């Protein structure tokens, strides 16, 4: 769970091929079962794909296991790096929480205190705002 | 007596695929980008999805990868110009709207 | 999930029709299944294609699932744009999504804090009179 | 011998529809604009709608 960082374009593609074209760019060696799902879209931008792939998961898409040199698979959209400067990311955790009810989106902490967004832009949109708007209150120290 | 031997041999790999198949066909569905290497994803006029990056080849032209943009992907292929056989420099676009003959 | 901006005026039209309209226009290759729903009518101006198909979905339309080259679709109201000058969008989404109650319409959160709405026009003309209303406590900062 | 060999071939296609109808008798119903070009929605005096833009007939 760590890797270069990438920009993900999907335009409807099997899981199977993002999964391979993800093998392909040293993203371990992936292989899925054989019918996991069938094909998806999403477009990142500026996402580790380690990331960009737990995030392709809660899309439509698999759980990932890994052996160690090779990972086994089982049965627009976007990605969004919001810099948190002056609040921790765990403080949102409860209202981001809240917007996401029972839809899809998902929200990601990384360690350098970054929120990353996966959903449809209005999901997106909307978590940009809160995320910014209570960065804005923490920036008048 | 040949039946009784029940015999099959599925079929599962490539058939070798697009290199039996027109570039201009073939249109850009993604491209993924990371430490193993940028790899551009493209679709059959049969509706297949491929994964290829550079220095592999596609399509009847025997298509070569040399570039791969996040909406476009340069290839050089091999067309018989007159009667020479040349270099063709296309640039495959990812997928919109669009429509020609 | 991101496209020229458009007006969509269809007048009693198959929805298969608009469709197609829609993939005449470079808004993909759009494809129906055979017997989707029927004929609708929508009149809307300024407005992204993929939000006036994300709209056309929500009126008696379908949902979208797209494949990447080519997408499938199986089975006056107007649309207006709001600015939102002074305040965050999704303030607004406790207040707006009071008025919708069960109801018809429907609004959507750009990212650049702008309101779309999608309905009839007498739930439009609600909807912007308090987007405006409370937008307009807002401007005096 | 002719029914036996069951054989329907199923009608979806275009009529070569709306060159068999007068210009007159077509109602404009509503037009589309967007990246993949402006193109037109027209209703028959049979009642179908169909889709043109510039260039075509």
């Amino acid at each position: 769970y760590r890797g270069k960082r990438v920009s993900f374009e999907f335009k409807d593609i099997d899981i199977q091929n993002l999964l391979r074209v993800i093998a392909e760019i040293s993203k371990k060696n992936i292989v899925v079962a054989d019918d996991v799902s069938g094909k998806v879209t999403i477009r990142l931008r500026n996402v580790p794909w380690d990331q960009a792939l737990d995030l392709v998961l809660r899309t439509k898409a698999l759980g990932k296991e890994e052996f160690g040199n090779i990972i086994r698979i089982a049965p627009d959209l976007m990605v969004n790096l919001l810099p948190v400067n002056y609040a921790v990311a765990a403080d949102m955790a409860a209202r981001v929480k809240d917007v996401l009810s029972e839809r899809g989106s998902v929200t990601v902490d990384q360690r350098t205190n970054v929120l990353i967004v996966k959903d449809v832009r209005s999901n997106t949109e909307r978590a940009r705002s809160l995320v910014r708007s209570l960065d804005t209150q923490t920036p008048q120290v | 007596d040949e039946l009784g031997p029940v015999n099959a041999n599925p079929v599962a790999a490539c058939n070798e695929p697009l290199c039996s198949f027109d570039l201009d066909q073939l249109k850009l569905v993604a491209v993924v980008t990371g430490d193993a290497s940028p790899v551009a994803m493209v679709e059959d006029p049969a509706g297949r999805g491929h994964i290829v990056r550079r220095n592999t080849r596609m399509g009847r032209q025997g298509g070569k990868v040399t570039q791969i943009l996040r909406d476009s992907v340069t290839v050089t292929e091999v067309f018989s110009g007159n009667g020479e056989i040349i270099k063709n420099p296309v640039t495959l676009q990812l997928k919109p709207d669009a429509k020609q003959d």
